[PDB]
C-alpha cells in the first residue's frame, strides 16, 4: 500500500486582527494511514483544550483531519502545529503566518 | 428479531391438509425465512426457502403481515414430525444466522377402520414370573390415562402400521415393579 | 446548482487491542450532518447539524441500527482480506466504503456510486450503471460472486435511485438557508519578495461555500502551469472554506500575471491583478 | 453437505470439562453451535464468522469455543452443569443466504449426570404375545421393555429371522422415568412387534428385541464393582411357539 | 439516510 505524507496548512478561521477572539486551524489532508499526532503550539509548547473534525477522507482515499482551538493572536507570540504520522522521520513543525 | 409459532402440537387426520403458522419480527428490508423438518431422528431438514426480495408442502408467505404459514397437504403419517421455522437476516439484527421459533410437534392420526378395544396381559419369554399389560386396537379418539399409582408405569400411545395388511392399531403398555399387579385395573 | 448526499466509512484494525476504530460521517454537498464513532460512549448516530434534529425517534434508531450493520460487516471484513491476501495478524489495515448519489439543478437523480477500499487502494466499485461490480484482483472477483449471489447490486441500485435522492431532497428542503446558500469568495491578493529577481504572487479565497472553486494563474493572457502551486481547499471552520494559488514570476513583471477566480456565486469569474 | 460431530453420544460428570467436535469437510466460512431443548426450539450458544474469528450467541455463558482450523469448531464446555443437559447442533453455511443455507449435523444427545455411577446400561425382555389376543384378532403383539437404563442414550431394533424389520412396529417416542423424583432417575422404554397369529404360531420364526446403548468409553474411570456400563448392545429373543 | 444494502466481501 502506499502511505502518504500530510500536507499541513496553519491558518485562522477570520483574518487576524490583533486583540480579536479568533480560532486557530491546522488542517491535515492528503494522508494515509488514518493514525496521526497532531498539536496545536503556543511558543513551541502543547495547547490542552485542542477540538478535531471527525475522519473523513477525499476521492483518491487520503484522509484528511481539522484540528482548531481558540485563541486571541498577540503581536509577540509564535503559532504552530505540530504532526507526526508513520510517514515522518521526525514530528513535523509548520509556523503560522498570518501574512501569507 | 424473532420468530413465533404459537401451537406447540397439532393433529391432523391422515391425508387431510393442516397449516402451521408462523409469524416473525423485524426492522429490515430484505431476509430469508426457513421451515425445517425434524422427523425422530432428530436430523434438522429444510423443507421451505424464501427470500423477501424478488408438492405436499407449500407456504404463505405474506411479507406486509410478517406472516409465513406452512401448509401440508395429503398428510402421510411420515410427516409426523417437529416443524421449526426460522428467520435470517440480510445486513441487520439476526443476519448471517437462524433464529428459531420454538417449535411445532405435528401429530398425523391414521383412521382405526375397526376399533376392538382390549387389554392383554404378555408373559416373558424367560421363565421371568414378570409381566406385561397391553392396551390395543382402540379408536384414535382415546386418550391414555396416565399412571395413578407411581408403582404403575403407563406409555404413551403408539401407532404401528402393519404395511402387508393395510392395518394400523395403537397401544399402549404398563408394567408394575409390585407384585400381584391386575393388568384388568392397568387402564382404569 | 447540483447536489450530493454521501456517506464515508473507515474501519482501521488495532491488533492487540480489540474492536477496529469505526467512524462513519455522512454530508450534504460539504456540510456534514451526521457522525457515529465506535469509541464513543454513545453508540448511536450523532447530529452534526441543526436541520437533522428534526427527525424523530424512528429516523436515529433506524440510522443508529444501520450505522451498527456497517460497523458489524467491515469488522468480519477485515478479517476475510487478511485471508484473502494470506497477510498476517501483526499488522493494523483500514477499509473504507463511500457511496451516495448526485442530483443536478432539477434535484433530479443524475448519478450513483458505491465503491470500496482496502489499505487506501480501490478493491471493488459499482459500475456507473449500478448494474455490475469492477473488480480488478482476484480477491475482489470472489467478493464480487458473492455480492451477486446476495442480489447487492440490484437492492443498492434501487436504494441509490430512489431512498438516496428522496431523503437529499428532503434534507435540501429541511435546511435550505444552510444547505442552499451560496456564499461568493472574498478575494485579494498578496506579494512577497523572493530574491533579488523574483517576487511571489498569491491569489487569495476565503470564505465562500460550496468548496468547488477553480483558481488558474495567467502569464499574458495565456494559462499558467509553470512555477504555479495550489492548496488543498481547508475549512474555516464556519461552514465557509479558503483556498490560494501561488506564482513565482520575475521582479517588475507582476502587472503580466493576472488570477482568475471560478465560483458558483460568482455569475462572472474574476480578474484579479496585482 | 458433510458435516460429522464428535461424538454423537457423551455423559459428563457434573464439574468435568468436555468438548464437542464439529468437523465439516467443506471450508465454509460460518459455523454455528446451537442446542436444542424442550420449549426454547434451537438456540444459538456462539458462532463463528472465520479461522480465529468467534462471537457469543444468546446461550453463550458455560460454554467457550475455538476455531483454530476451518475444518473444525470445537465447543468446550469448563465445568459441566446438568442445565447443559442438552441436544447439540452444529451448522454450516458457504454464503448464509436464501440459496446458501444453514445446513445442520445430526446432533449430540450429551447428558450432564451428577456422578458417573449413575450409569446403567438397560435390561433388556420380551414378552410373548397374549393367547386372547390372538383368538379375539388373528393377530400377535411381541413386546419387548428396556429398563434401568442411565441415560437415555439408546436405538431399540427388532430383527426377525436375522434381518431388522420396521413393519409392524411401533416404540415409545420417548424414554418414561422409573423413578422421576430423581435428577439421574433411570430410564424404561417399551416398542410392540406385531405379527399375524400365523406368523407367530410358526416355529421356524425367530424373534430379537436388540437395543443399542451408548455408555462410558474406555478413557471414563471406573472404580464399582459392577461391570463397566460401557456402550453395548443388549438383547432379548423369543422363538414363534406352536 | 443510510442504506440497509451491505453485505460481507
Amino acid at each position: 500500500m502506499i502511505q502518504r505524507t500530510p500536507k499541513i496548512q496553519v491558518y485562522s478561521r477570520h483574518p487576524a486582527e490583533n486583540g480579536k477572539s479568533n480560532f486557530l486551524n491546522c488542517y491535515v489532508s492528503g494522508f494515509h494511514p488514518s493514525d496521526i499526532e497532531v498539536d496545536l503550539l503556543k511558543n513551541g509548547e502543547r495547547i490542552e483544550k485542542v477540538e478535531h473534525s471527525d475522519l473523513s477522507f477525499s476521492k483518491d482515499w487520503s484522509f484528511y483531519l481539522l484540528y482548531y482551538t481558540e485563541f486571541t493572536p498577540t503581536e509577540k507570540d509564535e503559532y504552530a502545529c505540530r504532526v507526526n504520522h508513520v510517514t515522518l522521520s521526525q514530528p513535523k513543525i509548520v509556523k503560522w503566518d498570518r501574512d501569507m | 428479531q424473532t420468530v413465533t409459532q404459537s401451537q406447540p402440537e397439532m393433529s391432523v387426520q391422515e391425508a387431510e391438509t393442516v397449516t402451521l403458522s408462523c409469524t416473525y419480527d423485524t426492522s429490515e428490508n430484505n431476509y430469508y425465512l426457513f421451515w425445517y423438518k425434524q422427523p425422530p431422528s432428530r436430523q434438522m431438514i429444510l423443507v421451505i426457502r424464501q427470500e423477501a426480495y424478488k408438492n405436499r408442502f407449500s407456504v404463505n408467505f405474506q411479507k406486509a403481515a410478517k406472516s409465513f404459514s406452512l401448509k401440508i397437504s395429503d398428510s402421510q403419517l411420515g410427516d409426523t414430525a417437529m416443524y421449526f421455522c426460522a428467520f435470517m437476516g440480510y445486513s441487520g439484527a439476526g443476519s448471517y444466522q437462524l433464529t428459531f421459533g420454538k417449535g411445532t410437534k405435528l401429530s398425523v392420526i391414521p383412521n382405526i377402520q375397526n376399533p376392538d378395544p382390549a387389554v392383554y396381559q404378555l408373559r416373558d419369554s424367560k421363565s421371568s414370573d414378570k409381566s406385561v399389560c397391553l392396551f390395543t386396537d382402540f379408536d384414535s379418539q382415546t386418550n391414555v390415562s396416565q399412571s395413578k399409582d407411581s408403582d404403575v408405569y403407563i406409555t404413551d400411545k403408539c401407532v404401528l402400521d402393519m404395511r402387508s395388511m393395510d392395518f394400523k392399531s395403537n397401544s399402549a403398555v404398563a408394567w408394575s415393579n409390585k407384585s400381584d399387579f391386575a393388568c384388568a385395573n392397568a387402564f382404569n | 446548482g447540483s447536489h450530493s448526499m454521501r456517506y464515508f466509512f473507515t474501519s482501521v484494525s488495532r491488533p492487540g487491542r480489540g474492536e477496529p476504530r469505526f467512524i462513519a460521517v455522512g454530508y450534504v454537498d460539504d456540510t456534514q450532518f451526521v457522525r457515529f464513532d465506535s469509541d464513543a460512549a454513545s453508540q448511536r448516530m450523532e447530529p452534526r447539524a441543526p436541520w437533522i434534529e428534526q427527525e424523530g425517534p424512528e429516523y436515529w434508531d433506524g440510522e443508529t441500527r444501520k450505522v451498527k450493520a456497517h460497523s458489524q460487516t467491515h469488522r468480519v471484513d477485515l478479517g476475510t482480506l487478511r485471508g484473502y491476501y494470506n497477510q498476517s495478524e501483526a499488522g493494523s489495515h483500514t477499509v473504507q466504503r463511500m457511496y451516495g448519489c448526485d442530483v443536478g439543478s432539477d434535484w433530479r437523480f443524475l448519478r450513483g456510486y458505491h465503491q470500496y477500499a482496502y489499505d487506501g487502494k480501490d478493491y471493488i466499485a459499482l459500475k456507473e450503471d449500478l448494474r455490475s461490480w469492477t473488480a480488478a484482483d482476484m480477491a475482489a472477483q470472489t467478493t464480487k460472486h458473492k455480492w451477486e449471489a446476495a442480489h447487492v447490486a440490484e437492492q443498492l441500485r434501487a436504494y441509490l435511485e430512489g431512498t438516496c435522492v428522496e431523503w437529499l431532497r428532503r434534507y435540501l428542503e429541511n435546511g435550505k438557508e444552510t444547505l442552499q446558500r451560496t456564499d461568493a469568495p472574498k478575494t485579494h491578493m498578496t506579494h512577497h519578495a523572493v530574491s533579488d529577481h523574483e517576487a511571489t504572487l498569491r491569489c487569495w479565497a476565503l470564505s465562500f461555500y460550496p468548496a468547488e472553486i477553480t483558481l488558474t494563474w495567467q502569464r499574458d493572457g495565456e494559462d499558467q502551469t509553470q512555477d504555479t502551486e495550489l492548496v488543498e481547499t481547508r475549512p474555516a471552520g464556519d461552514g465557509t472554506f479558503q483556498k490560494w494559488a501561488a506564482v513565482v514570476v520575475p521582479s517588475g513583471q507582476e502587472q503580466r500575471y493576472t488570477c482568475h477566480v471560478q465560483h458558483e456565486g460568482l455569475p462572472k469569474p474574476l480578474t484579479l491583478r496585482w | 453437505a458433510g458435516i460429522t460431530q464428535s461424538p454423537r453420544h457423551k455423559v459428563t460428570e457434573t464439574g468435568t470439562p468436555v468438548t464437542l467436535r464439529c468437523h465439516q469437510t467443506e471450508n465454509h466460512r460460518y459455523m454455528y453451535w446451537y442446542r436444542q431443548d424442550p420449549g426454547h426450539g434451537l438456540r444459538l450458544i456462539h458462532y463463528s464468522y472465520g479461522v480465529k474469528d468467534t462471537d457469543k450467541g444468546e446461550v453463550s455463558d458455560g460454554y467457550s469455543v475455538s476455531r483454530s482450523k476451518t475444518e473444525d469448531f470445537l465447543l468446550t464446555l469448563e465445568s459441566a452443569t446438568s442445565s447443559q443437559t442438552s441436544v447439540y447442533f452444529c451448522a454450516i453455511s458457504e454464503l448464509v443466504t436464501g440459496d446458501s443455507p444453514l445446513h445442520f449435523g445430526n446432533g449430540t444427545r450429551l447428558t450432564v449426570t451428577e456422578d458417573l455411577k449413575n450409569v446403567f446400561p438397560p435390561e433388556v425382555a420380551v414378552f410373548e404375545p397374549s393367547e386372547a389376543e390372538i383368538s379375539h384378532t388373528q393377530k400377535a403383539t411381541l413386546v419387548c421393555l428396556a429398563t434401568g437404563f442411565y441415560p437415555d442414550h439408546v436405538e431399540l431394533s427388532w430383527w426377525v429371522n436375522g434381518k431388522e424389520v420396521h413393519s409392524g412396529v411401533c416404540t415409545d417416542p420417548q424414554p418414561l422415568k422409573e423413578q422421576p423424583a430423581l435428577n439421574d432417575s433411570r430410564y424404561a422404554l417399551s416398542s410392540r412387534l406385531r405379527v399375524s397369529a400365523t406368523f407367530w404360531q410358526n416355529p421356524r420364526n425367530h424373534f430379537r428385541c436388540q437395543v443399542q446403548f451408548y455408555g462410558l468409553s474406555e478413557n471414563d474411570e471406573w472404580t464399582q464393582d459392577r461391570a463397566k456400563p460401557v456402550t453395548q448392545i443388549v438383547s432379548a429373543e423369543a422363538w414363534g411357539r406352536a | 439516510h443510510m442504506t440497509e444494502v451491505v453485505r460481507h466481501c
